[PDB]
RNA sequence: UUCGUUGACUGUGUUUACCACGGGGAAUUAGAACAGAAUAUCAAAAAAAA
RNA sequence: UGUGUGAGAAGGAGCUAUACAGAUACAGGCGAAGGAGAAGCGGGA
């Protein structure tokens, strides 16, 4: 073996190549800047009206009354949630003292991590499915319910998320490529 | 077989393993499995605020300010495009009531319940959650669970006679989980001590076990008034 | 009245409710706004839709700044049944919206 | 006071107003309807809810109207609660805690600058509940 | 050979010496404005691996007050009382309000060192 | 198991020359053993020579 | 502390008096406590103290 | 799974006032203490690398992704995590009003909210995720139903549907689903914190035991092997008395006299508090 | 909260910690009173067909 | 009722006269929360 190496974290400037280029862009950047400040409307004069007196009102009522049917209907289930949470502590302070380790642990517990030189209750490793998902098993009914501006909306916020994240795939499959040497790293 | 029901409720066939006892008392384990809708639905006044919102917004020119560059970007899932431009078996089925929550049940005998196992001393409640699922249910048989902690328990002791054997009673810790969406039904093995099992809602719940079972875990399930 | 989820969901509230669901807005200090010149007296209340254009923007969720509103720092936004006997009283004239 | 408790709890037929999360003490804030017209004694009612709630096994701190209200500010309360915690949570010494010393800010003749209660200082990041009287 | 004279050798060297310590004991009567304990805020190096005493402050009681330089002064006329924090291990000083009269032999045990 | 455990260092470091503090207990060890009887100073090439005429005379 | 404390009244105000082992002896604390609290006794001062108004509804806190 | 020597980074660099430099700032202690008061250090000298497309260019995308999700969605799901941590017991109904019929989101909150008399704008403030940290936790949690589903949703091309349409019932269910993947064990900090702790569960003394059946008299036996009582109870509760002889020695004696009756510092630190699951009280 | 402010004000008095003196100045109280101008926080809201 | 106290051209690697009109004074208010995992941005209110 070399007897001496060591890795830090580090992201290849030709992979990111997406960003970048969004991001350099003035009319994108001016776009982007205008979609974050939605109103964009004047607000440094005392002439400045975003809405008529009579306008405001009905945006009132109507918030009023939502909020106000919301509660409600809400109230009933926090009760339930309450009760519930109850009993859980409840379950957890009756078991045995050998098992009381074991009923305090997360969902996601895993082992730590130890760094080997080169060359229980723990059994499988965290992975949620993908059909849980809300959005995996109800998009299909949603989507023929969204509205023009809601697809709109789903378009910008795609176009956004991959834009973010254009090497996804690319660190899945080959890992190793986001990887250089500590003295490699700490001399850029 | 029977003597595994036997051995699973009563005492009278001892087992080939060591049991582990508190206060006289035999730790036990169950599952519930559920599953959740089908068919999705909203309430009345999240419709009706949310149109009005957006009536608003239209009339008052106050929406977001979605430009061309950014809604239009060439990419292998588009989809999108303007609308001027577009001018040019009944109770072991799975896909009973897709609108409600259905619940597990099995038939030990001639008894509706939840499934049942004892623990070996020494090994962790989730093992015996594994077995249990892997032996009664069925061999390929793995659905994910919710978390490591019980929700619900009770005491259950044995009459005057029996209890000269050494046993005063038995712990049961309830724990709940999920079923994966597009998995397979259950295949109850050969040799398995249930002999049915059947898919039920809350509604109808209290139709097959007694009021002394379904208050152990009432305040555990979900809410579908 | 409700008395069950399905009544609760259904639920239709009266104009007396409406009217106790109305929110108000109280002062603290005795501040006059520098870019409105409009003065302020602690203890009395106003509209939440007519005390300050500006601040209402801010409220409802259609501007970033939190400095748009001098006096913003003045408000404490409560609920018309929250208030005491006395309060909606003295200025009930004055949180009419007929 | 970095403590944990609950609201309104329910305990069957009777309702606690406060009840805490990491030791058992309830604190009742009485009000004027739960004692006689121009008097200064207790119902049969209170006193049977608190009969049974000692034998619950729960330990009870009383707080009168007349003793909150004098109190008008914060920090003759933020000291008051220390006390009157540690007065019900101390296990040595024990005797009718009726009889007792009393010293508040701004109430009695002392110093400004006499201290109880330091502004956000606790000892190893132990927070009050925890802290072993 | 070769040697380097100190700048605090002889006769340049520190004539004003840290007189840091307690300084009124037990059953002493003061009145507002005393100093009770003298400090300094200057904090030597490795502190946790020294034998001397002068290293570890002592925390304020009852009816005292901490000035700039962390020193605890009176707040009251009364007598001073020392006391022992377990919890710590580090003393605390104690200040009794008490008027001007005979100190009787029978009131001595009103100030003896107690731990809390 | 048994091992060969390395020697400590030297100190590089002047200190004073004060007095040799007295023992605390008697030790005791199994087999032969040699002892003092008095403090004094020993060098490490005294040491050393001791150590050499020991492994010459007791062999390999 | 590891002593014997015995409570009593004085000035219209209740009070304690410890007792250490450390001082006495194991055996002599309790018996030199037992002897002062029989002084107490004699001396009136175990009554507690009482405050009195004269009008229904005026009390002292 | 992926292997590599992942190292460690060196520590960054804290900075301090052009002030003082004989003495030691560095004694580690507790904040505001009335006897050792902490150095103060502005945030105006820490160094800080310059902004670039790294430092300010993705937060506007992370930005403009929270505006497109909404923020009212981040305040639903700031007030339900707000109040969860406090009704984990049955409550009596509360009104908003003195007279009349109506609800409440949350006793609990409505309480607190009452109490604190918390401002209205502060509320609103905070969900436009003003600093850094606010953008840092929406990039690393961000989903709607986070308390479900983790972080799996933290790349997920259709996350907005969640925050649009999610809920009614559908909400019910993630508080449901994350009460049961919530921490219950022990936090070892060494920081200042500033907060109330998450509730710790105890930890029961009665333990279980392994018994076999035996036919030689129809009987369970317990699998422990038989011993004196003495041993019995000193392997259960521990050493009888109030004291007792130190340990022995495990490993072989050492070649040479090594002077190990000397304590590590002339001076011992003070104990430190218990920290751990409590004993259960019969009930 | 991305919150306020300039008190880092202006006068009367000869009592006090330490003490060669000097510099009350490695740095102590509300001298708890008196004569002006500023800033910050209020308080209260119980009783729900027995 | 039990503490203060570094003299000798003795030892050591003591040593810097500096900062602030304020995210360094600052009322009120807020403030860091295990391990694993995602990100590769030295960020607590």
């Amino acid at each position: 073996p070399k007897h001496l190496t060591r890795y830090l974290p580090f992201v290849p400037t030709s992979l990111v190549h997406e960003t970048t280029s969004f991001l350099h862009d003035a009319t994108k950047l001016r776009a982007l800047l205008a979609l974050i400040f939605s109103p964009c409307k004047p607000e440094a004069s005392v002439a400045d009206e975003l809405a008529s007196p009579a306008a405001r009102l009905e945006f009132q009522q109507e918030k009023e009354r939502y909020h106000a049917i919301r509660d409600q209907h809400t109230d009933c289930y926090r009760r339930h949630e309450s009760a519930a949470a109850a009993s859980m502590w409840r379950a957890i302070e009756a078991l045995p003292s050998d098992l009381y380790e074991e009923a305090v642990q997360s969902v996601t517990f895993a082992p730590p991590y130890e760094n080997e030189p080169p060359p229980g209750f723990y059994h499988e490793r965290f992975a949620f499915p993908r059909a849980l998902m809300f959005h995996e098993m109800y998009g299909e009914q949603i989507f023929q319910s969204l509205s023009q501006l809601e697809r709109r909306k789903l378009q910008v916020f795609m176009n956004l998320m991959h834009v973010r994240y254009p090497h996804a795939e690319l660190k899945r499959d080959k890992p190793a490529l986001f990887w250089l040497p500590e003295r490699q790293v700490l001399s850029r | 077989g029977t003597s595994r029901r036997l051995s699973l409720f009563f005492s009278d066939p001892p087992p080939a393993y060591a049991l582990s006892l508190h206060a006289g008392y035999k730790i036990q384990a169950a599952l519930c499995v559920d599953r959740l809708p089908l068919v999705y639905r909203e309430p009345r006044y999240e419709k009706r605020w949310r149109e009005f919102k957006e009536q608003w917004e239209a009339q008052t020119k106050n929406g977001l300010t979605l430009a061309d560059e950014i809604t239009f970007m060439k990419f292998p899932f588009h989809f999108f495009e303007t609308e001027e431009a577009q001018k040019k078996k009944g109770l072991r089925s799975l896909e009973r009531e897709p609108e409600r929550t259905l619940y597990l049940i099995v038939r030990y005998g001639d008894s509706w319940q939840f499934p049942l196992e004892d623990r070996i001393h020494g090994q962790s409640m989730r093992s015996t959650l594994k077995r249990l699922c892997s032996e009664q249910l069925g061999s390929s048989y793995a659905p994910f669970l919710l978390g490591y902690s019980p929700f619900s328990y009770a005491k259950r002791t044995y009459p005057k006679k029996t209890k000269e054997a050494g046993i005063l009673g038995r712990k049961i810790f309830y724990y709940r989980a999920h079923h994966i969406p597009g998995s397979e039904n259950l295949k109850l093995p050969e040799g398995s001590p249930v002999s049915d099992f059947a898919w039920v809602t809350l509604q109808e719940l209290p139709a097959y076990i007694s009021p002394r079972k379904l208050a152990a875990v009432s305040a555990g399930l979900l809410l579908e008034e | 009245t409700v008395k069950s989820l399905a009544a609760a969901e259904q639920w239709e509230p009266s104009p007396l409710t409406l009217k106790q669901h109305q929110q108000v807005v109280v002062w603290k200090k005795d501040r006059t706004c520098i870019l409105c010149k409009k003065e302020v007296q602690g203890g009395n209340v106003e509209k939440v839709e007519t005390a300050c254009e500006k601040a209402w923007r801010f409220l409802s969720g259609y501007s970033r700044s939190a400095h748009v509103c001098p006096i913003l720092p003045q408000m404490r936004i409560l609920r018309y049944g929250e208030l005491p006997l006395r309060d909606r009283a003295k200025f009930d004239a004055k949180l009419r919206r007929e | 006071l970095r403590i944990a408790h609950f609201c309104y709890a329910i305990r069957g037929p009777l309702v606690f107003d406060v009840l805490e999360r990491d030791r058992p003490i309830v604190w009742q804030c009485n009000t004027a309807d739960r004692f006689y017209v121009n008097s200064a004694e207790k119902t049969t009612a209170v006193k049977l809810q608190e009969r049974i709630t000692q034998a619950m096994g729960l330990k009870v701190g009383n707080c009168e109207y007349w003793q909150w209200m004098k109190m008008k500010r914060k920090r003759t309360r933020l000291e008051y609660i220390r006390m009157q915690r540690y007065y019900i949570l101390k296990d040595r010494r024990q005797h009718d805690p009726d009889f007792e010393g009393w010293t508040l800010p701004l109430v009695h003749h002392m110093h400004r600058r006499n201290r109880l209660h330091y502004d956000y200082y606790f000892p190893n990041y132990t927070p009050l509940s925890r802290v072993e009287y | 050979a070769s040697y380097r004279r100190p700048s605090r050798a002889s006769p340049t060297g520190q004539a004003r010496k840290p007189h840091v310590g307690v300084r009124r004991l037990a059953a002493e009567y003061v009145w507002p404005g005393v100093v009770l304990v003298k400090q300094r805020k200057v904090i030597a190096f490795n502190v946790e691996t020294k034998r001397r005493n002068r290293h570890f402050k002592l925390y304020p009681g009852e009816n005292v007050k901490v000035s700039k330089v962390t020193n605890l002064v009176a707040l009251c006329h009364g007598r001073v009382k020392f006391t022992h924090d377990v919890s710590r291990d580090v003393l605390v000083v104690n200040v009794l309000p008490e008027r001007r009269e005979e100190l009787l032999r029978e009131d001595l045990w009103r100030y003896r060192t107690e731990h809390v | 198991p048994p091992f060969r455990f390395k020697a400590p260092q030297e100190v590089r470091i002047k200190v004073p020359i004060g007095r040799i503090p007295p023992a605390v207990g008697p030790e005791i060890r199994l087999g032969k053993s040699i002892v003092a009887v008095a403090p004094h100073r020993v060098t490490a090439e005294q040491l050393e020579d001791a150590r050499r005429v020991l492994r010459r005379v007791l062999g390999r | 502390n590891e002593a014997w404390e015995v409570y009593f009244y004085e000035n219209l105000k209740k009070s304690a008096k410890p007792f250490p082992v450390k001082k006495f002896g194991i055996a002599r604390a309790k018996r030199e406590a037992l002897l002062f609290l029989e002084q107490m006794k004699l001396e009136g001062k175990l009554e507690k103290p009482t405050f009195s108004s004269g009008v229904d509804g005026v009390t002292f806190d | 799974p992926f292997k590599i020597f992942k190292a460690s980074p060196p520590p960054a660099p804290t900075g301090r006032k052009p002030t003082g430099y004989r003495g030691n700032h560095w004694h580690k202690k507790v904040l505001y203490d009335p006897v050792y008061p902490t150095t103060k250090v502005p945030a105006a000298l820490v160094p800080r690398y310059p902004i670039d497309w790294r430092n300010g260019g993705r937060a506007l995308l992370i930005a403009a992704l929270s505006k497109l999700e909404g923020a009212s969605a981040l305040q639903r799901r700031i007030f339900l995590r707000e109040n969860s941590r406090e009704s984990q017991v049955p409550q009596t109904p509360l009104s908003p009003f003195q007279t009349g019929s109506s609800a409440s989101g949350g006793g609990a909150y409505l309480v607190s909210s009452l109490g604190r008399k918390r401002s209205y704008v502060g509320r609103i403030a905070v969900s436009l995720m003003p600093r850094h940290r606010q953008i840092a936790d929406y990039q690393r949690v961000g989903g709607f139903c986070s308390p479900r589903c983790f972080s799996e949703c933290s790349k997920e091309l259709r996350r907005c549907l969640c925050a649009w349409r999610c809920t009614g019932f559908h909400e019910h269910v993630v508080q449901m689903d994350g009460m049961l993947g919530e921490y219950k064990g022990e936090v070892k900090t060494e920081k200042p914190l500033f907060s109330v702790l998450r509730r710790q569960a105890r930890r029961n003394a009665d333990p279980s035991e392994g018994v076999a059946f035996c036919a030689e008299s129809a009987k369970f036996k317990s699998v422990r092997r038989a011993q004196h009582p003495a041993f019995e109870a000193f392997d259960r509760q521990g050493p009888d008395g109030p004291s007792q002889k130190p340990a022995p020695r495990k490993e072989p004696p050492l070649p040479f006299y090594s002077a190990s009756h000397v304590p590590n510092v002339p001076r011992p630190p003070p104990p430190q508090p218990y920290t751990g699951p409590l004993k259960v009280r019969e009930g």
